[PDB]
């Protein structure tokens, strides 16, 4: 994340680390993000996983502020660390155009909720796409920098601003390649935005108005990070509430969708 | 079952 700030211990319990393991060593880095649903399931990108396939390829990582960059330690409580048991991409995936960005994994063994993790929202069947003008709120241990060398230790957060997908999708914008299961968040000036390892990571709005907010979207892509015209491009969650239903089951559905 | 209740919630430490 470009032009935002620390997040506080305990801001965003539902975000996880995803963190490739190199067995060699037993090192690990943040490469991406995602948000934590259930103890078994967390929900990131697809794109995260093109290379990288492997459950044995990631360590899983919650309740954290700071990551350590390389580290070959375990992490301390009350952080917890876990195994990946099933990667589960959307069977429509498409990564030349990064249609249907989204995948599950399957976390082992069960997470623990408490002050510092905790499972996050997602839209009711009923919401449809989020709607302009609204102020949301992007998090994660991405580039600091576009140019940056190493993902950021620490957690940061920024407010964003939703963009129309019309805008999004116009000429000078990103012209043509914005998808209705789509949802694209930024300033047209940039300078504040999602960069590389913020992908799979929330884009949350809150409810309206409850005190609680609703990841209703993913960090997909976007042409470099922070350019003007060129926001972050996020999956829509909404668009895949009957495809995640079908993996996890409407009851874990319900169970992290705001009362009617 | 620790992670039933209330989803989306912030700063569950207070
Ligand atoms: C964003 O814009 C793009 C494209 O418009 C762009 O043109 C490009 C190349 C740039 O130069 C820019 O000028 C401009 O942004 C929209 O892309 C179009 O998407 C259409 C909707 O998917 C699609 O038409 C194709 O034809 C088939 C549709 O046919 C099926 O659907 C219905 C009708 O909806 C039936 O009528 C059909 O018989 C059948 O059931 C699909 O198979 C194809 O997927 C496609 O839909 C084009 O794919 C596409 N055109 C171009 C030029 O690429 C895009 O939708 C805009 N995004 C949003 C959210 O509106
Ligand atoms: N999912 C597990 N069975 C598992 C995953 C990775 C791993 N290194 C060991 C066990
Ligand atoms: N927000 C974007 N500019 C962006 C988002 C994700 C990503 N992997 C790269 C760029």
């Amino acid at each position: 994340i470009i032009g935002g700030q620390d997040a506080a211990h305990g801001a965003w319990p539902w975000m996880v680390s995803l963190q490739i393991f190199t067995y060699h060593n037993n090192r690990r880095y943040h490469v991406c993000g995602g948000s934590l649903l259930n103890s078994q399931w967390l929900l990131t990108a697809a794109h995260c996983f093109r290379i990288k396939k492997k459950v044995t390829d990631w360590r899983l990582i919650f309740g954290a502020k700071e990551v350590e960059w390389g580290t070959n330690k375990p992490v301390k409580p009350p952080l917890q660390e876990r195994y990946v048991e099933k990667i589960i991409i959307h069977e429509k995936y498409s990564a030349s155009s990064e249609a249907n960005d989204i995948a599950l994994m399957k976390i082992t063994p069960p997470v623990t909720c408490g002050h510092f993790i905790g499972p996050g929202c997602l839209p009711q069947f009923r919401a449809g796409p989020p709607r302009v003008p609204q102020t949301c709120w992007v998090a994660g241990w991405g580039f600091l920098q576009e140019n940056a060398r190493r993902t950021s230790p620490m957690l940061q957060e920024a407010r964003v601003d939703l963009i129309d997908l019309g805008l999004c999708n116009s000429t000078r914008w990103y012209n043509g390649r914005i998808r209705s299961t789509n949802v694209c968040a930024g300033y047209p000036e940039g300078k504040i935005d999602t960069c590389q390892g913020d992908s799979g990571g929330p884009l949350m709005c809150k409810d309206s108005a409850e005190n609680s907010y609703v990841v209703v979207g993913i960090t997909s892509w976007g042409v470099g990070c922070a350019r003007a015209k060129r926001p972050g491009v996020y999956t829509s969650t909404w668009s895949y509430l009957n495809w995640i239903a079908s993996k996890i089951g409407s009851t874990a559905v319900h169970m992290i969708q705001l009362p009617t | 079952t620790t992670c039933d209740g209330p989803c989306g919630v912030r700063f569950r430490q207070n």
